[PDB]
């Protein structure tokens, strides 16, 4: 774990060297040759570039607008080959937004089926 | 009298991945070579793992992801006397849990290739979903199961759900105030007993350990 | 995975049986062939387990199968979504390759009116509640339907029954119940 | 080896929990002790660490009384059986109730209906059954 310096009598932390899982993650072939790496565990450092909590991902351009989930990467984030077509990644949506109107005194009844 | 009670089961479990090579001959070449003499004995360790990880997420989904929408509650609490205070979600907090939902997280507690992947849905994901299935409940009973969500007042859900057990509903009517009590205090004993028994998470707590104890 | 696994060599000289007896005495050739023994023994067991487990995700995969098949071909179901979502009203199998699979038909309420309702009517200072159905307002008349597809009626003693009186239930509102008795002995 | 029995073992919960959700959360259930103990009126689930908690709501029948009974009742030689609920008795007088709820009532035509007579059912006791149709062509 440590070692002292026989030569000067100081306590040296060894500390085993970076590494890490590497996913490709890729459209089929038989649609585009095209694309994106993942990182997995690491930073941005040692390695159109996204931090995010899976690792460092290369290749895949960082979109604001959410969808439905693609290729899974991983903490909410999914991937996706979309327009000109380019793999993009973004937070995945859970669905459609929708408030119901209560009231104390108010029904819906359904007149078809 | 109305009673209210606590189930408790496991979903899911801890998606570790292991490296089969660095484990045996961690960054020797002599060690490798001889490795190599046994074939497909390492890449087959991995795959089973990797089957493993995938549906663990899967799991999650299948019980959390069962409302195609996301309804949420409307402003103004007016359900006939009912209090649903702690199990709906608060606003004030960073990840917008419910007091209860709370409680239950804070009771549940290398470099030979050995890693932990994350999982898929965040526990804020999860908390929406929880919190989209109980607007739904609340406001219009079973009918968002079936198709679309029908609204009704809370009283007259619960008339039905008097029927449902053979109890005429008059009898929800005449008695509203003290079974809306009745609800109201039982839900409070739940909190006294989930911030004070700690032995109340134990079917959960013991998955972590087994899996801690594997790797160890 | 298992074929494939015969051409490994497991450390000794070669994978193929015959060379080692080829070209060894015994006395050395039985070293060569336990490495062989040992590899080989090994990746059948490897084998066994992966499919004993594998097993047994098919035998609960045919159990739940058998429960569909029994508890909704053969009846209807009323546990939720069982049966697929909506309403069941009946399902039809068919077979497929290592499988069956299930047609199943429901019914799913479409088109839907806001509508304004009261848990209870006042009479003559009597509470009238619905036997079935619910009691609905077009914003001028009250009529009690059914719960699942708009058929109004109108509110009789036919439709409602008594208890208690108009001090007690919370929302109650006035209207007329009408009697089908009182134009019979009328007239 | 041990991860993949022990996956096993956690997917079978997974599958149970998604089945509460299902037939619990998402409507009300018939099937006894399924969502807790009790008649089930409905559940809320909140989410935890690795996985989920359900509270079930259930109604508790909790306080009763002795009362003398009877399958039927004999009127004019007819028999009347109750449409729904029993025929009780306070030791004075005959009352039909509901099962789940003590809440007496008149034994009137409008509670029975009638099937045979009085020469087939065992333990039939007499008593009289109103018509309530008799003072409306009465008066
Ligand atoms: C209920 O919904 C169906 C649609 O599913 C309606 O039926 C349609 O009727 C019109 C004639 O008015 C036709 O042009 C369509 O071809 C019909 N479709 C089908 C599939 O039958 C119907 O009008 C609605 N009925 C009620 C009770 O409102
Ligand atoms: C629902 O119940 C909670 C109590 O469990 C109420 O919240 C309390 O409100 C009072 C003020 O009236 C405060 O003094 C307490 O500190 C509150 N407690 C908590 C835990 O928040 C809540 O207002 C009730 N809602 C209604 C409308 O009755
Ligand atoms: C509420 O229901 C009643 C009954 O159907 C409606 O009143 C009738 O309206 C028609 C005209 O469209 C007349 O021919 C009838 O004589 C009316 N009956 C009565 C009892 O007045 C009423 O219009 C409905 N309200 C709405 C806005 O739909
Ligand atoms: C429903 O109708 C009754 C009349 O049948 C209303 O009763 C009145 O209530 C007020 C308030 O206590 C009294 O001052 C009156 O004397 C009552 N009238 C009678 C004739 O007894 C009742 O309030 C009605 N509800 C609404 C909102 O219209
Ligand atoms: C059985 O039920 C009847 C009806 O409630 C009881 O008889 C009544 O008793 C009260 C006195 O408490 C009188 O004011 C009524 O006029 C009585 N009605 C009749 C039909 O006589 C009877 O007391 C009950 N028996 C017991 C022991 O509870
Ligand atoms: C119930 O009431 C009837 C009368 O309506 C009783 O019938 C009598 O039974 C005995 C035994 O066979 C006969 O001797 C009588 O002649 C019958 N009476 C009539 C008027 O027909 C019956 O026994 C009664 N049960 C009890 C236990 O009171
Ligand atoms: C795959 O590519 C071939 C062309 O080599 C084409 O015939 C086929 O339709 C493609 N299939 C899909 C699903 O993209
Ligand atoms: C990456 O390195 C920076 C320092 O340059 C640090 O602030 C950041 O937290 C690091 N991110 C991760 C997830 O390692
Ligand atoms: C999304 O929009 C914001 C401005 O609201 C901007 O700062 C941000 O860079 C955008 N992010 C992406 C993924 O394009
Ligand atoms: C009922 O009323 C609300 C008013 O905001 C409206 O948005 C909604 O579409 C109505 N529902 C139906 C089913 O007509
Ligand atoms: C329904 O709510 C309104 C407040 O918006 C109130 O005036 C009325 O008394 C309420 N009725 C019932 C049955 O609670
Ligand atoms: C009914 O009668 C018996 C007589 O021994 C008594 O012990 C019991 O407590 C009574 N039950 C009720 C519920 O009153
Ligand atoms: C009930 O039991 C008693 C004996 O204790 C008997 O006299 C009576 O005939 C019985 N009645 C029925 C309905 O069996």
């Amino acid at each position: 774990d440590a070692v002292r310096d026989p030569q000067t009598l100081e306590i040296l932390d060894i500390t085993p060297c970076s590494f890490g899982g590497v996913s490709v993650i890729t459209p089929g072939t038989n649609t585009s040759n095209q694309v994106a790496v993942l990182y997995q565990d690491v930073n941005c450092t040692e390695v159109n570039v996204f931090q995010t909590r899976a690792g460092c991902l290369i290749g895949a351009e960082h979109v604001n607008n959410s969808y439905e989930c693609d290729i899974p990467i991983g903490a909410g984030i999914c991937a996706s080959y979309q327009t000109s077509q380019s793999i993009i990644a973004y937070t995945m949506s859970l669905g459609a937004e929708n408030s119901v109107a209560y009231s104390n005194n108010s029904i819906a009844i359904p007149t078809n089926f | 009298t109305i009673s209210v009670t606590t189930e408790i089961l496991p979903v899911s479990m801890t998606k570790t991945s292991v490296d089969c090579t660095m484990y045996i001959c961690g960054d020797s070449t002599e060690c490798s070579n001889l490795l190599l003499q046994y074939g497909s004995f390492c890449t087959q360790l991995n795959r089973a793992l990797t089957g493993i990880a995938v549906e663990q997420d899967k799991n999650t989904q299948e019980v959390f992801a069962q409302v195609k929408q996301i309804y949420k509650t409307p402003p103004i609490k007016d359900f006939g006397g009912f209090n649903f205070s702690q199990i709906l979600p608060d606003p004030s907090k960073p990840s917008k849990r419910s007091f209860i939902e709370d409680l239950l997280f804070n009771k549940v507690t290398k470099f030979n290739g050995l890693t932990v992947l994350p999982p898929l849905l965040t526990d804020e994901m999860i908390a929406q979903y929880t919190s989209a299935l109980l607007a739904g409940t609340i406001t219009s009973g079973w009918t968002f199961g079936a198709g679309a969500a029908l609204q009704i007042p809370f009283a007259m859900q619960m008339a039905y759900r008097f029927n449902g057990i053979g109890v005429t509903q008059n009898v929800l009517y005449e008695n509203q105030k003290l079974i809306a009590n009745q609800f109201n205090s039982a839900i409070g004993k739940i909190q006294d007993s989930l911030s004070s028994t700690a032995s109340a998470l134990g079917k959960l707590q013991d998955v972590v350990n087994q899996n801690a104890q594997a790797l160890n | 995975t298992l074929v494939k696994q015969l051409s490994s060599n497991f450390g000794a000289i070669s994978s193929v049986l015959n060379d080692i007896l080829s070209r060894l005495d015994p006395p050395e050739a039985e070293v060569q062939i336990d490495r062989l023994i040992t590899g080989r023994l090994q990746s059948l067991q490897t084998y066994v387990t992966q499919q004993l487990i594998r097993a047994a995700e098919i035998r609960a995969s045919a159990n739940l199968a058998a429960t569909k098949m029994s508890e909704c071909v053969l009846g209807q179901s009323k546990r939720v979504d069982f049966c697929g979502k909506g309403y069941h009203l009946m399902s039809f199998p068919q077979s497929a390759p290592h499988g069956v699979v299930f047609l199943h038909v429901t019914y799913v309420p479409a088109q839907e009116k806001n509508f304004t309702t009261a848990p209870a009517i006042c009479h003559d200072g009597k509470a009238h509640f619905p036997r079935e159905g619910v009691f609905v307002s077009n914003g001028t008349h009250w009529f009690v339907t059914q719960r699942n597809f708009y058929e109004p009626q109108i509110i009789t003693t036919d439709n409602t029954f008594v208890s208690g009186n108009c001090d007690v239930v919370i929302g109650i509102v006035n209207n007329t119940v009408y009697d089908p008795l009182q134009p019979e002995l009328d007239s």
